[PDB]
């Protein structure tokens, strides 16, 4: 029955900087925190119990301090591989109370990049079944704030795409989105024109890889 | 060296019980503090229950008493999860712990509670000719999640992408993962993608090949 | 986890041995378990005085202990099994625990180096004499004593309490040890 | 008069990891010295001075530490911008001696590939001059170390082939190479089998290709 309270939210630092992330209880807990990350896909771990120690085989980037209030963690040269969510928990009236936190999560700030564009028709098994897709896709770019938008015998149609954005990479710190287009084998058979349109800041003007139907 | 592997992902219709494992290993079972805690979607974590497996002393948050039974057993160290009923709300990751101070986190292993019915996933191959090497295998409308994808049994790493599926019109989801690689090499080794969705058992392995 | 002291021990029969280990065991059921990990070993007695020296060095010093326990042996002989114990384990400044013995001479740091019991020995039972006669209206001592280490220590004790009533014992008269 | 030792003579690493380098000092040279990169066909900058301290304008990654015996800085998280050649020098008795060392090279890393083999002959307008020229190509290969053969009517030439290597282009970190055989009508009109073979680490066996005059 103890509050938690972790800000700030979304953090941005350079790939040189640190960080300063805190933690306040609503009362006074002398020495019981403990600190975890979380990257994507995965299950936490721990690195500092105590709100002074590390754990073990951890590197020293890490240290958190702090009592009563105010619980800080900095982290010192943040790398590459970060950009995990964070979060807090306390444990004073163990074993009943088990309190976690809400968290923030870092975000590692890059240099503008250009995408690529790839395209994909059926594969004539989907066409064979009578249901057809075609899908253009990026490639390594940032950052994520880019338009898409399709063309259809000469023509931007919309109601029958959808994208999906990844995380950013742990190696590079780059997006690579996904775009699809789903119709059935007479509406692609109506038409022989297909092209991606691609909006970005990353490249001067917006390439299409348009494909002309002749199987 | 301590493995807390969990078990294989489960779905099923509201109104039945469950059984979960944390079967584990490397240490003498029988000394420290087994717990559990529940993640759904987006939101944070959240503790449940904490068991001692030495008396098997029990003890469970403020709102959980009496909806989970949490038990053990000292002839495998599995500390297993019994589920009373229903509880069709509970579409969440579960994880079990170790010392309270939690240390070493098992696996995940997601629970499903819906109404639908479990469909078998549908592949599809991506053929290439651009001269710019890169391809994929698509994985089309099924239910549930989650699935999982591997090239040549995990034979290659570098360049891997997955994306996360969602729910186009029909309360199913479609899923895309694409490649790239070195364009010389198009013509003379031969891909394969894996996709094993384990709530239906479906393990197939679409062959691409050049256009 | 990494770290693991391992606490010894020496107790008087087998039955007991098993109370031990389901002791520590709660030392542990509420403490934590990541720096400690308390481990419990222990022995049993023997009878031939030097081996119980030898068998203390050889078995329990091998596994790094920190602090053993003691108790007496299910058959009594007043001293017995503290002083070979407690001189071996004194030879490293190892602390040791009593559990039973309540004889006074263990109690002088300069003959066993580091001991600590947890029963009052006797002599302190001396402070139970002044009190008791403090209340019922009485003042005159006549008190016989031994001549042992037990009797002198105790002599000591009570004429130390009793001289700060700026008064004094009548006669301390102590007989010989053994005699008929 | 103070000799600089730079090593190691040539790094690499991933997209994302670190870098240390080292500029041995055969003297006591105080606390002063210097780090500097340049990209190839530019004016190089400064980065830091004294050991210790950045110039302004300079991202946070960079830094530095020595105390007048080897000292070094750590690139930490390597993005795609940088990887240029490096340079260390040192200034204690100035102005008398400012002697500059040699300086370590980095370049990014990438997964092994494979080349693709040209041949070009002479398109008869060079011919027409009395000479003859002979062109192997080998396109997008990884790494830079590779062998190309010339064999006239199956036999080895040497001192009369040329070979030229391009920069490690920013999107795919790839090499670019050409040799070319340059000689006389009257050797020219001698032998008709030309042969240009090449051997790889990234090639299962050394591959040849050839061809034949007036074909």
């Amino acid at each position: 029955e103890i509050v938690m309270t972790q800000s700030p939210a979304t953090l941005s630092v350079s790939p040189g900087g640190r960080a300063t992330l805190s933690c306040r209880a609503s009362q006074s807990v002398s020495s019981n925190l403990a600190w975890y990350q979380q990257k994507p896909g995965q299950a936490p771990r721990l690195l500092i119990y105590g709100a002074s120690t590390r754990a073990t085989g951890i590197p020293v980037r890490f240290s958190g301090s702090g009592s009563g209030t105010e619980f800080t963690l900095t982290i010192s040269s943040l790398q590459s591989e970060d950009f995990a969510v964070y979060y807090c928990q306390q444990y004073n009236n163990w074993p009943t109370s088990w309190t976690f936190g809400q968290g923030t999560k870092v975000e590692i700030k890059r240099t503008v990049a250009a995408p690529s564009v790839f395209i994909f028709p059926p594969s004539d098994e989907q066409l064979k079944s009578g249901t057809a897709s075609v899908v253009c896709l990026l490639n390594n770019f940032y950052p994520r704030e880019a338009k898409v938008q399709w063309k259809v015998d000469n023509a931007l149609q919309s109601g029958n795409s959808q994208e999906s954005v990844t995380e950013q990479d742990s190696k590079d710190s780059t997006y690579s989105l996904s775009s699809t287009l789903t119709l059935s084998k007479a509406d692609y058979e109506k038409h022989k024109v297909y092209a991606c349109e691609v909006t970005h800041q990353g490249l001067s003007s917006p390439v299409t890889k348009s494909f002309n139907r002749g199987e | 060296q301590v493995q807390l592997v969990q078990s294989g992902a489960e779905a099923k219709k509201p109104g039945e019980s469950l059984k979960i494992s944390c079967k584990a290993s490397g240490y003498s079972f029988t000394t420290f503090w087994i717990g559990w805690v529940r993640q759904m979607p987006g939101s944070g974590l959240e503790w449940i229950g904490i068991i001692y497996p030495g008396d098997s002393d029990t003890r469970y948050s403020p709102s959980f008493q009496g909806h989970v039974t949490i038990s053990a057993d000292r002839s495998t160290s599995t500390a297993y999860l019994q589920w009373s009923s229903l509880k069709a709300s509970d579409t969440a990751m579960y994880y079990c712990a170790r010392s309270a101070v939690f240390d070493y986190w098992g696996q995940g292993t997601l629970v499903t509670v819906s109404s639908a019915s479990t469909k078998g996933p549908s592949v599809f191959p991506l053929a290439p000719s651009s001269g710019t090497a890169a391809l994929g295998c698509l994985v089309k409308d099924y239910f549930p999640e989650p699935v999982t994808v591997s090239w040549n049994s995990g034979a290659l790493t570098s360049g891997v992408h997955t994306f996360p599926a969602v729910l186009q019109s029909s309360g199913l989801y479609s899923l895309s993962s694409v490649v790239t690689v070195p364009s010389s090499s198009l013509g003379t080794q031969t891909y394969i993608c894996n996709v094993n969705h384990k709530p239906s058992n479906t393990k197939v392995d679409k062959k691409v090949e050049p256009k | 986890d990494p770290k693991i002291v391992n606490i010894g021990a020496v107790l008087s029969t087998r039955k007991h041995e098993q109370m031990f280990r389901e002791a520590v065991n709660q030392a542990n059921k509420r403490h934590g378990s990541w720096k400690i990990q308390l481990n419990a070993t222990s022995v049993t007695h023997k009878p031939n005085a030097i081996q119980m020296a030898l068998s203390v060095c050889e078995d329990l010093i091998s596994s790094q202990v920190y602090a053993i326990l003691v108790s007496h042996p299910p058959t009594p002989n007043d001293h017995f099994t503290p002083t070979p114990v407690s001189y071996t384990a004194g030879f490293y400044r190892i602390p040791v625990l009593g559990l039973t013995t309540r004889m006074s001479i263990y109690s002088d740091k300069s003959i066993h180096l580091s001991f600590l019991r947890t029963v009052p020995p006797y002599s302190h039972q001396s402070s139970v004499w002044f009190e008791m006669m403090r209340v019922y209206s009485w003042n005159h001592i006549i008190l016989l004593v031994s001549d042992d280490h037990e009797g002198r220590a105790a002599q000591k004790r009570l004429e130390t309490l009793l001289e700060e009533r700026e008064s004094k014992a009548e006669k301390v008269l102590q007989f010989d040890p053994g005699t008929k």
